[PDB]
Parts: C-alpha cells; structure tokens; sequence
C-alpha cells in the first residue's frame, strides 16, 4: 500500500497527485514569530484546520481537569492561611494535581530546593540546551569575580579554571533587550559554572544580573541573596526554554512541508513523517490565538510580555540558529563542548545526554531497519533513483529555505536515517525536555522557578516572598504548566512507544516495518522501565543529582508535538 | 609404555576436561612403578607420539620448549626429553649409565596449543587425543566448548608485540545498563592509541564473532573525545579504566580490545580485569585474572621417587 | 458629579477628556467580529482591572460548583447512572444547593414531556427568536401532511396562516456548521400556532433540515417527537448563548463612545459606569477559558467554539445588533408578537409581562434622573452631544439616535435600554437562565451524542460525566453571591458614590426604584402553579427577571 516510486506502474498518476498537492499546499509567511514558513493555500489551510480540530478535542479533558485541580489547590492554600514562608510553597503541590500530573512533580525538587548541586545540574538535565563550555583561548571570561571569593569557593582561580577547560557559561544576557510588564520584573542573568576537582561535581560559581546596578552573586553571599540570584536565573532560563522550543516546533514543520510538496502520499517516508507530525500544524494557530495574544496566558503568567517572547525565536533564527544538522544530538553538544575531554575534563554526569543517547539509539535502530526495509540492502542506488526523495531534499534546500539540511543529491542511507532519526527525536524527545510536562514537573516548579518576578531587582546585598508570586498567581502558574501536560497520552495509545504502531502504517508498509516496530516497542519498554524505576542512592543522588528526572520517559511522553 | 601409567589432557584455564579451542592444554605424562619391572634405564628411551592436533609453542623463535632435563624434588637428574617435529614423537631418555632404576614416581607435563589446521574445521565438543606408545594407546578426552556467554569473559591473543586482550560482556546477562572495566598488568605497556570496542549479535557455533574494521560488529576506537556509550576512559602504561552506559541487547555481546606491547624478553604476563555490571531492579562484580603465556611450559621438578642400583 | 454647562473648572474638565481620548482607543473586535474593543494604555488598564475584579468575583462560585459537581457525579455513579430518561432527575435532586440556591425551575423536570412547556419556552426562557408569520409577507416554512394538520389543529395551515396564528423559530442557519467529532446537531425549524380552541400557544411541527430532512409532529411516536424537541432545544441553546454576545458587545461600544466624550464627573457617566461594572472582562475571559480551543465550550457543545464565535459576527454582518432595533416594544412588534396590527393576541407572554414591569421601573427612574440632572440644557451639554456624535461616527454604533440629541426622551430611551440589557435582557439569555431553564437536561442538551435519525434515546443525550459537566458549566454562569454583595438590580442605582454624588432628586428616584422593584421581586417570588398546574400559563415557574436575584451589571 505504501511503495517507492521506482517501480510503480501508475507513476504518471502518482506524479499528477503530487503536482496537484503543489498547487494547493503553499509556503506561507511565518507565524508565531519570524522563523519558518507556515503552510497556506486551500490544502494547507485544510490541513491546518484538521489539526486544530484534533487538538481541540484532545485538550478538553486536560484543561477542565487542570482548572478543577487548581481551584481545589487554591481552596486548600487559602484555608491554610496562605504563604508565610518559602516552605509553604509545598502546599501548592502536596496531594494536588493527581489527575493533571499523575506522576507528580520531581522527586527531590522541593526537599532539596536550596541545593547548589541541584541548581547546577539542571543545566545538564531539565534545560540542557543553553550551557556551553568556555574554550581556554577561543572564549574570554564573561565577567569577573573578586579573586578572594573565587579562591575561597573553588580553591583555585578563574584564570586557572578557564585554562583548564573547567569553566562553563549560561548566557541569558540577551534578555536585557526586553522590558518587563508593569508590576513585573526580570534580570538578564549570566551564570558561571565549574567542574570541581575536589569533589568531581558540576557546580555553580557566580551569577551576574546584567540589569540595574549589575550585581554579581556567589554561594558566598548572604543566604537569601544567593537564593534570590538562583531564582532570577531560573526565571531567565524558563523564558529561554519556553521560547527557544518554538524552533523545536517550526523546524520539523518546515521539513514536513517540503516533504508533503514532493513525496507521494503513498511513499513510506511520507507516512512515517505524517505520523510524527500528528497535530503539529495546530501549535502555531492555537498559540497565536490564546497563548501569545495580548492578555493571553503568557501575559497573564510570565514576566516579559508576549511581544518579547515572540521576538526571541526570530532573533535566534536571524542570528543563524535553528540549523537542522546543527541540532543533531552529538553535533550540538560537541559544538558546545559538552562531550568527552574537550579542551578540558569530562563531565562525570550528563543525565540528558545519557537518557537521550539511549532513546535515540532505539529510534535509530528502528529508522535503520525501516530504511533497509523500504530500499532493500545494506547500509544505495534505490535511494538515488527515488526521485521523490531527491525532490524532497532539493525542495528543502531551495524553496522551503530549510537551514543546514543535507545537501542534494542524497547518496547514502545513513543520511536519510539521520534525518528520520532527528525528526522522531524532536517530536518524541527533545520537545518534551523543554515543554510538554517538563515545566510543571521540573523547569517551572515553585518557588525556585517562577514565571515572573514581582519585586524589583535588588540594588544592594540585602533581602523572600516579595519577589515570588502570591497564592493565586502561584496556583495560576502551576495551572498553566499543568495545562502543557497531557495525562491521557497513555490510554490514547499516543505514547512514544506506540509511535510507529499506527495500524495503517503496520498494514501498508511491509513485514520489515512491523519487525522494526516490535523491536522498538521492546526497546522503549526497557528504557521506560529504567526511567520509571529511578530513585535516590545512598548519597541522596539520582544520576548524580538531588532530584529524580524523568522527562525522556517514552512511556509518558507522546510521540508527536502535542503542545 | 612402562613406567608410563597414564597420559592426561586438561585445560590450563579450567583445570578440567572443558576447554576453549584457544586454551593451553596441560599434557601430563604420569610415571609410576607398582609391579616390579626393572626399567632398563638410564640408557633407556620411551617414545610417545603426540597427535598432530597438539603443538609446542616456541618463544623465543629459536628455543625449543620440548628439550629439557627433569629432576627429583631433591635435584637428582632423572631423564631428558626431546620432540621430533617431523615424526611427532616425544622421546624420554633416562640419564643413568647401565644402572637399573628400581623406583620411579613423577609427572612430566608440557603445555600445548591446538593447531590452526585443527581449529579451523573443529566442531564442539568431545575430542579424544591419541597418544601411541609401544604396547598401549592412551586416549584422554576433552570437551571443546563454545565461549561462555553467561558472564564477562577475558581472552588472550598473541600478536607481534604483543598481547591483544578481549573482554566480552554478554547482553544475555542483563538488563545491563552500565559497564565498568579496569585492567592492571605487569610488565606490559598499554597502547592507548589502540583501545577499541565492537558490538556483535551473530555468534558462530563456538560463540565467537569477528568484528569488521572501519552480523558481527565494527571496531570503534576509544579516545578521550569519544562520547556515549563511553562514559569514561583512562589509559596509563600499566592500567586502563573504562566505562559504558547504553543498552546491550539480549542477543548482543560487547567486546573491548586493548593492546599491550611487550619487551622481547617477556615470557609471561600477570593481568587482572575487574568488570562491574549494573543491572536494573543490582551491582555484580567479576574478577578475571587469567595470565598470558608466550611459550609451551613445563616443570623440571617433576619426580617424587627415584632409585637406582 | 456635574454637568459641564456650569462647571468652574471646565478647562481642566475638558483636558481630562482630551487625555482619555488620547489613551483609550477603539481596537479590533474580539470574541467574534462585531464591535470595537478598547486598546491603548488606558483601555488596556481598564480591561485588566475589570478582568481582575471578575476573577476575584468568580472564585467563590467556581470552587463551589466544582465540589458540587464532584458530589453529583459520585452520587449518580453510585446510583447506577442513567438507565431511564427519568434518571436525569438524579442530576438535580439534592445537588447544586449553593451554586444554584433557588434550585432549577419548578415543573421543568416533572412536566418535561409537555408540549405546552416546550412551546411556551419561546415566550419566556428565550423569547428572542420566535417570529409571527405574516399572512402575505411571509411564506410557510415547509409542508405538513394536511391530515396531520387537521387532526392536530382542527383546521388547515392556510387558515392559520391567513388568520395570523402561525409562528416560527428558524435555526436552519446552523446547518452551515459542522459538529465536533463524536457529536451531532440538527438545523431545526419549529412551527408553532396559537390554538383558537384552547387559547394556548402550542407546537405544530419540527423539521431538522439535515440528512433526510424529516418533519416531526406531536402525532409521531413518543420518542420521535420527544427527540425532535430535544434537537430543537439544542439548536435553541446554541442560539441563545451565541446571540447574547451582542448583549455584551453593543453596550460595550456605547460605553466606549461615552467614556471618550463624557467627563468622569458627568452624571450620565457615573450611571453608565455603574451599569457597565466589570463589563470589559467578558470578552477577554470568555476568550481565554470559554471559547479558547479545548475550553469549556468545546468540552460541552456539539458545535466547536470556532462556529460558535462565528455566529454573532454573522448576525452582525447582516444588519443585526441595531441599538434602537433592540428596544423591547420595537423588537416584539417587528416580530409580530405584540401589537393588535399583527394578529390575535398571545394570551400569555411571560417575558413581555415581566419585561414591561421591569422596564417600567427602570424608565421611571431614568426619567426622574434626567429631570434631576437637566431640569435646552440638553443641547448645551456638549459632552452629551459629543457622545451622540461619537457613537454615530468613530465608534460605529449601529442604529443609535442621530446627533444632535434634542429631546430628553431620547436620552431616557438610551439609558433605559442600557439598564434593561445589563439588568434584564442579559439574564434572560445568560447568567442563571441556562442552568435553571434553557439548559436543563435531558430536554436541553448542549450536545447530541448520536447521529440524527434517518427514519421514523439516551444514545443522543450526554452520559453521566458529560451531563454533570454541562450542569457544572451552566452553574458557573450563575452568581449565587449577588444578594450578599448588594449587587442585585434593586441595588442598581443605590451606589454610595452615586447617591451622595448626584443630588436629592437622584436619591428620591432611587428610593422609588427600590420600592417598585421590591414589588416586582415579591410578585415574581410568589409565583406557583394554580388549579390547572400553570404558572403564567406555562407548566413551569419562570423567574429570570427577578430584580432581587439578577445582578445589575453584565456579570458573566
Ligand atoms: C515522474 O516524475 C519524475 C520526476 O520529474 C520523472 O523523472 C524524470 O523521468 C525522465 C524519464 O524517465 C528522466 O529523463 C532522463 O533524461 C532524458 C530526457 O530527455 C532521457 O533521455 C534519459 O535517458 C532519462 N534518464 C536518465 C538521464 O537517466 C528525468 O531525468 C527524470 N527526472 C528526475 C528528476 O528524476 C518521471 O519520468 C515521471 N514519471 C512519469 C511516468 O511520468
Ligand atoms: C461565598 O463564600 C463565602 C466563604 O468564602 C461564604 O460564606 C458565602 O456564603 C454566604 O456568606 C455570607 C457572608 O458574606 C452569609 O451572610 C450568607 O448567609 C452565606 N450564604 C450561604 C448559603 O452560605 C459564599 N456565598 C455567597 C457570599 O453568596
Ligand atoms: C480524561 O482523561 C483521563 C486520563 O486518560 C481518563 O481516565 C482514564 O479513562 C480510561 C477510559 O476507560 C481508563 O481506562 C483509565 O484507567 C483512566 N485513567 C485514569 C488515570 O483515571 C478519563 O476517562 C478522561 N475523561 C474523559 C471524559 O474522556
Ligand atoms: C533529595 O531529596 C530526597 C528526597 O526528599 C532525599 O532522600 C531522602 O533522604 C532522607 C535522609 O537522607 C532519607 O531518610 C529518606 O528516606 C530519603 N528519601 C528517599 C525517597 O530516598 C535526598 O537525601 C536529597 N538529596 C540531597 C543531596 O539532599
Ligand atoms: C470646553 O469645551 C468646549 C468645546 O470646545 C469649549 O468651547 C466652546 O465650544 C462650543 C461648542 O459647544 C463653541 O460653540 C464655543 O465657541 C466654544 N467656546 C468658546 C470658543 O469660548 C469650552 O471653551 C471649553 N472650556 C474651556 C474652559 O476652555
Ligand atoms: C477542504 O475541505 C473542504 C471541506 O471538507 C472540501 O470541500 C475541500 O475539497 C477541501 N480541499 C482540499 C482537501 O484541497
Ligand atoms: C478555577 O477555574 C476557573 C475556570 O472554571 C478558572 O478561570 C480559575 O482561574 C480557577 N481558579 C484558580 C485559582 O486557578
Ligand atoms: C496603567 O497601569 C500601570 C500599572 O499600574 C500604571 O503605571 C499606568 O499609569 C497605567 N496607565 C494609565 C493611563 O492609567
Ligand atoms: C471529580 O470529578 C471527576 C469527574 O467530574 C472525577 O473524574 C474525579 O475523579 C473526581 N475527583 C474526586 C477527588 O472525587
Ligand atoms: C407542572 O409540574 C408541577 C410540579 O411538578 C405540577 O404541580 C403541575 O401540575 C405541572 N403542570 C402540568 C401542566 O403538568
Ligand atoms: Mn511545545
Ligand atoms: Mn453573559
């Protein structure tokens, strides 16, 4: 039922249907920011509207549930007198959100919230896409610290830590360009981290606000000053993750657009891409209508206005970001210096990389068997003579204007396997680290991770609940992030393990497809049992961290870009 | 054959009848007297044929390991041995001029390897070796077993250098999620530019596979710059540390290869490999201390009882 | 509060209006395509303030309703769910005691099979769509077998038509829309007639206008006719909820024009601000939680929120929503429902009766208010003339009195109509009317869950969870707190800052209004069934215009 065009008798009719798709499914202007073309035309609008319909019916249950459990949560907090201290923020979570967030929020995220190791390790797990190692000579120190502070904190110097390849940087200073909404405040933090030889641990060193009087904090500051510095950084990091992942939505969309304009609907790769891009064309329309509109959910809850949120992924794209091959797992991490001994020592623990490496392994095994089943050989003339595939590549590189896509002509199976692996990895993995249930479980857990700051950025070293949301605002943050989660994915059979198990794909693709599918189901069964069984060792650590991180669990995540 | 009472063959690795095709085989010639033959010794010779599938292994290239004198535990000369490489006959020659030997108790053994010619076409399992004397044939038996794929194993291979070590991790153990390996050895020097690994899923009838160079797997070098499955990698002159995180399938074997260059005057190498496996739902440790040997070996302090007139 | 005519600080008074005009701007229409919505810094600030007041004033009701919904669902599931159609009483008997304290309508459950109850709803719980068929200017909608017409009515369609006795509710415009997956909908037309034998308004026929396009009558099988009424009520609920968007957006644009022209210390502006309390919350809140994709409308109604949002803009794009066209008597006699010119009189028009009383009280107060303010002095109130000119010009208000406004009766008309909408017309369609009358299960389902029949019934109605969710939403449209907060219609003009800030004539008028609406509210609260089981001539007790129950402002 799905076949290649190479030996198709009805090739001229197949060509005709493609030519008619190309008249009705058109590249339109970028929406939801300025990145990638969004489909327009009669057929592109029909597809967009079908996806919005499916999304509408799939969001009802989770939305209603989240509002109900938010109303209950607020009744409980209010009845207990509200927040008198930072520990009462646990009332926001204990015993609540059982239906919206069945797995609960991160084990250890509340108990150990003041832990510096937990604050540094988040940059290698919850949001691993920003951290970057400082090259000893090709990068300079972003900011300076009083060397007496550096010596008492690290037992060495910034110069020596830099020369030794042990300094790492998170740079959110670009958010200096934005102005908070009135009654809201925000910094533009740069965080400096280091790998400590004394303990073999990735640790926080300093935080520079880059706003106002521009203070620099350290774990040697007063307790509340350092804690508040970490809160400001977490605010900037939340803004970053939420708005950079727009690109995790728009790079797949454009790759699928170019494919839909060139591959036959009966092409086996078209069917797998359609499966992975399930409902994907809803995210820009829905987000534009309720999330980033004037007074929408973003404006209601976050510090920076929706206009700044929407400007950020376009600025990234305008500076050259969002390359397709640039985003392959190891290519990305190696470009940031996070894999192996790269002009410095090896990170002892990179939980995102390890979980990612396992899951991507399962996906790549499947994709390899899928490509071999379709084209029939070993690790390539059948690929070269698939004019639909070659058209897809030319179309991507040309009219669709995809960045950093494998050049045409595509000569090696390994290239196609890379493309298909990276798409499945975005929709069933990378997306769910930044968005999906990750903000409610890890990235946006109060009090350490507030969507907005409610008191002005300090001007000296003195200080608290005043920067943090009040009871209603806190419930409203947890309620929005709970609305990014999808508790029903399991019963809907829309989990990452079921990604390739669509009945029409099993019925129309051939025996090799179904064998690769069964191996993928068993592999992701192993991976999901490993992740769900996670807990703390004898040092209170999980993957070297004071919290349990499960964002890449294939039994919990959907196989598509669901929010 | 008197005073030969028995000829036994076991694996130096297992000390029993189970052996790999790659093993050193302890071929033992038991000498006893419990009748009252006179044994016309010294002057007297005992010829024993060695089956063609067994071979002496020479290191250095110029030293014949079959040529030796044998003594009592107290140091008295008893006999000397030499092997004919054309006829495959081992001759024992006593060293006692026209002088009847009344008592003889001892064991002469040599360590032999199986020939290539035999192992190319060999099949599991039971194989008997035929040693012919003049009045009797001795036929000890050994089971040629396939590689143990139920736990981490260690394998030696002599090369121009030269030991290549193999550490095999079977996926059919776990459940395997993490693998920790460390080796220490004296006196060799590890070549850190030559640490590599492969993952194979085929396996032949002897449980083995041959990874292809850049079915069976592909040899993948391990450098500081390498990423997952490699979690960590230290290589010093006498030690290597290595770690893996990844999914080892139920039908797969991870094979780590590390080369050790040796001085030409080295005949024996002590080597241990500790392997710790982490398996979902614990931590299982293994020690693999099998040495490496370059030549056929014996023990000259071979006889416990000896007396002449 | 003071007219500009003799204000000593008239210069600063003008200057404040210049500033407001520069910061409070007409923006693009939201919640559909009808009427401008305020942008600019001051408009954003007023919008946000109303939204915050609205959320604060919604907390109690939504939390209460959530826990009562969980109670109702636990009890229904423990009682074995719906097996009979009579099992829907489990949904209401002994539940929703705080979120709907007055209970749902007396008789709506016990008399739910009554044809008189079904037809009389078009003259009470939603009176905005029924229309008399003119003998020669309007044609019959469809055919009905003359045999059936004679058995039912003792006469003929043509005789009823000629004698002005045929009435129509046309919902066939909804055939333009496609229901959400798993839900279904008709595009019904209901034909009703004023029976001369019994002097009762009665149903005659219902035509679905979908599929095989069947036509039901009360002579059909029990479940076929009953399902016809159910489908009609489903269409009628869509209409009432989506058409009442104009009750929000037309008062809004009048108040936007007023806010850009009247001083904040102008007495008409103080009365308009009181009536438009929180009004600018309704479109943003409704956009964020009601008609957002996957919100409460999607969760409950058969048609998706996109079609729902399309409907008021379609009404508007065809000349609906005229301000003066909405005046009670103008509307009812445009539709041939009142006025002896139109035909035989309806013996019972509950909505017209209660509306005529209530609008009488409001109008008497407004006429006393205009007299207190003005006494000529109208034409010299250049802020007022600026309001009228602005409403007809930039604000694009439709069918507003033309500028210059000369007679006091025109201003009395405007203020009376605005008050009538925020205190009365809104609450007939919205507020607590859906949960008490318009959307009572099983007769008034928000969605149908089975395909429309193709030949002549729990399969169509919601299940246990979906029924509980419908009563939950409709219960969250109620505000059980309006009495304790002193925000009823009786309190409409008794604000302290208004009483104090206006004048003695104002306070006299207000005490008059409080007296009148007290009489009205006791009258409506005393209603019950008489000797023949009727209230206002209907098999149920309709109370949606009670001034001691309704809020005075467009609250949800
Ligand atoms: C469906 O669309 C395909 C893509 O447009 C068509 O592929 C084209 O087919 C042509 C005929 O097979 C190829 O022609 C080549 O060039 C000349 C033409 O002047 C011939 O003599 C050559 O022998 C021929 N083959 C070569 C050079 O190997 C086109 O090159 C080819 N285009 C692409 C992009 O692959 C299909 O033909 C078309 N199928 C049908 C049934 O209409
Ligand atoms: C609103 O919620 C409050 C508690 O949050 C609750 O007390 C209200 O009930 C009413 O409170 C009034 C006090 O302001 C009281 O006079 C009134 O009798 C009481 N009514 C009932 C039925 O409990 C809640 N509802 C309101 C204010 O209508
Ligand atoms: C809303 O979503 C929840 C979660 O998927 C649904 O609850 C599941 O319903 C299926 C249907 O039989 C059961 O098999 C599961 O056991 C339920 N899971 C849980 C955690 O309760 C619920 O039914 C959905 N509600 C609606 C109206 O669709
Ligand atoms: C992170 O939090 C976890 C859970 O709150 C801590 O684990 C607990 O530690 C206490 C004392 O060490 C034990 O009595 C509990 O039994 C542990 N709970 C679990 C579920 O294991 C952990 O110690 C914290 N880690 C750090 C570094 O502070
Ligand atoms: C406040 O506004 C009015 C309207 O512009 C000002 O002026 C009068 O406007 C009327 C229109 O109703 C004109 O007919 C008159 O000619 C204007 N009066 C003049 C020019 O004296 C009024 O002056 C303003 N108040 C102040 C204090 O400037
Ligand atoms: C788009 O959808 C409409 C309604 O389903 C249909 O009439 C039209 O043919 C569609 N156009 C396409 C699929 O190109
Ligand atoms: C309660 O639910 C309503 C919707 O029913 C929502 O608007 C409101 O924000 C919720 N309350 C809280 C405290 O989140
Ligand atoms: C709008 O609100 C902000 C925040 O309170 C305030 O600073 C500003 O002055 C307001 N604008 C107007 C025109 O009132
Ligand atoms: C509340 O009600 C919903 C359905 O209305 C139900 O699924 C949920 O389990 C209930 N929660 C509790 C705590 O009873
Ligand atoms: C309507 O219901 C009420 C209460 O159940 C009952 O007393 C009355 O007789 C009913 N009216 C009709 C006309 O059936
Ligand atoms: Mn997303
Ligand atoms: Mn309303």
């Amino acid at each position: 039922q799905y076949t290649l065009p190479n030996n198709d008798p009805n090739q001229g009719a197949r060509n005709a249907s493609i030519a008619r798709k190309r008249e009705l499914f058109l590249y339109g202007p970028s929406t939801l920011g300025q990145t990638t073309f969004y489909p327009t035309g009669e057929l592109g609008n029909n597809i967009s509207a079908r996806d919005v319909l499916l999304w509408r019916q799939d969001a009802a249950n989770q939305t209603a549930t989240a509002y109900r459990e938010a109303n209950e949560t607020f009744a409980d907090i209010t009845s207990r007198g509200g927040f008198k201290t930072l520990d009462d923020f646990a009332l926001l979570y204990n015993g609540h959100w059982k239906e919206s967030v069945p797995e609960g929020i991160s084990k250890g995220m509340l108990s150990n919230c003041t832990s510096d190791l937990l604050f540094s390790m988040e940059r290698l797990s919850s949001n691993p896409y920003v951290l970057k190692r400082l090259h000893p000579t090709k990068d300079k120190l972003p900011f300076s610290v009083e060397s007496k502070v550096v010596k008492k904190l690290t037992a060495t110097t910034l110069e020596a830590l830099h020369k030794g390849g042990r300094l790492f940087l998170v740079d959110h200073s670009y958010q200096k360009k934005y102005t908070p909404q009135p009654g809201r405040y925000a910094a533009a933090c740069q965080g400096l981290f280091y790998l400590d030889a004394r303990s073999n641990q990735f640790l926080p060193l300093a935080i520079k606000t880059n706003v106002g009087v521009d203070l620099t904090y350290t774990p040697l500051d007063d307790k509340d000053d350092w804690l508040l510095a970490k809160i400001m950084f977490n605010n900037n990091d939340l803004f970053y993750s939420q708005m950079y992942h727009v690109l995790f939505h728009t790079i797949p969309e454009i790759v699928h657009e170019a494919a839909f304009r060139t591959l036959s609907d009966r092409h086996p790769v078209m069917g797998v891409l359609n499966r992975l891009m399930y409902q994907a064309y809803a995210i820009r329309p829905v987000g534009g209508a309720v999330l980033f509109n004037p007074g929408g959910f973003w404006d209601q809850n976050f510090g920076l206005p929706a206009s700044a949120a929407i400007d950020f992924p376009g600025s990234v794209y305008a500076q050259g970001g969002g390359g397709f091959q640039a985003g392959y797992l190891e290519k990305d991490l190696r470009s940031r210096g996070l894999i192996g001994e790269d002009s410095g020592p090896r990170l002892p623990h990179f939980p995102f990389y390890e979980d990612a490496h396992r899951l991507i392994g399962a996906i790549r095994r499947f994709m390899q068997a899928f490509v071999d089943s379709t084209y029939g050989a070993d690790d390539d003339g059948a690929l070269l003579r698939d004019y639909e595939l070659q058209n897809w590549i030319a179309e991507a590189n040309g009219p669709a204007q995809v960045r950093d896509f494998p050049a045409a002509p595509l000569r090696r199976r390994a290239q196609l396997v890379d493309v298909l692996t990276h798409v499945a990895w975005i929709t069933g993995g990378a997306h769910h680290v930044m968005n999906q249930g990750s903000p409610v479980k890890f990235s946006g857990v109060l009090p350490l991770h507030p969507a907005a700051l409610y008191a002005p950025i300090p001007t000296a070293k003195g200080a608290l609940l005043a920067w943090l949301p009040n009871e209603r605002q806190a419930v409203e943050q947890v309620s929005l992030l709970a609305r990014f989660n999808r508790a029903q994915v399991g019963d809907r059979k829309q989990t990452v393990r079921d990604a390739f198990a669509a009945p029409d794909l099993l019925a129309g693709n051939g025996p090799g497809y179904a064998a690769a599918n069964a191996r993928f189901v068993e592999d992701t069964g192993r991976i999901s049992r490993e992740i769900a069984g996670r807990g703390f060792d004898g040092k209170g650590l999980s993957q070297g961290m004071p919290f349990v991180w499960t964002a890449l669990n294939p039994a919990v995540n959907p196989f598509f870009l669901s929010v | 054959a008197f005073p030969i009472s028995d000829i036994t063959v076991v694996s130096e690795r297992t000390d029993a009848s189970t052996a790999y095709l790659s093993d050193w085989f302890v071929v033992s010639f038991v000498f006893s007297t419990a009748g009252s033959d006179e044994t016309i010794a010294g002057d007297a010779t005992i010829e024993v044929s060695i089956p063609n599938e067994l071979e002496f292994v020479q290191y250095p290239d110029s030293v014949d390991p079959s040529v030796s004198e044998f003594f009592t535990t107290a140091g008295v000369q008893v006999l000397s041995t030499a092997f004919d490489y054309d006829s495959h006959v081992l001759t024992f020659t006593f060293s006692d001029p026209g002088q009847v030997i009344t008592d003889l108790e001892g064991v002469v053994f040599f360590t032999l390897k199986l020939s290539e010619q035999f192992t190319e076409s060999a099949s599991p399992g039971q194989h008997t070796f035929d040693f012919e004397t003049s009045d009797q044939t001795y036929s000890p038996s050994v089971d040629l077993v396939a590689l143990d794929r139920s736990q981490p194993i260690k394998l030696s291979n002599a090369v121009t250098g030269g030991v290549e070590w193999f550490v095999d991790i079977p996926g059919a153990f776990g459940d395997i999620t993490n693998i920790d390996i460390s080796t220490v050895q004296t006196p060799g020097t590890f070549d850190c530019s030559e640490v590599k690994y492969a993952v194979g899923s085929s396996l032949n009838e002897f449980g083995d596979f041959t990874p292809q160079d850049r079915s069976s797997g592909e040899w993948i070098p391990i450098t500081p710059a390498s990423g997952l499955p490699v979690e960590s990698f230290e290589c010093g002159d006498g030690t290597i540390s290595l770690s893996f995180a990844g999914e080892l399938a139920d039908d797969e074997v991870l094979r780590v290869s590390f080369l050790s260059n040796l001085a030409d005057d080295v005949l024996e190498v002590q080597n241990v490999v500790n392997v710790d496996l982490t398996t979902a739902d614990a931590l299982t440790s293994f020690v693999l201390d099998e040495p490496f040997y370059r030549a056929s070996r014996t023990d000259t302090a071979a006889f416990e009882a000896f007396a002449a007139v």
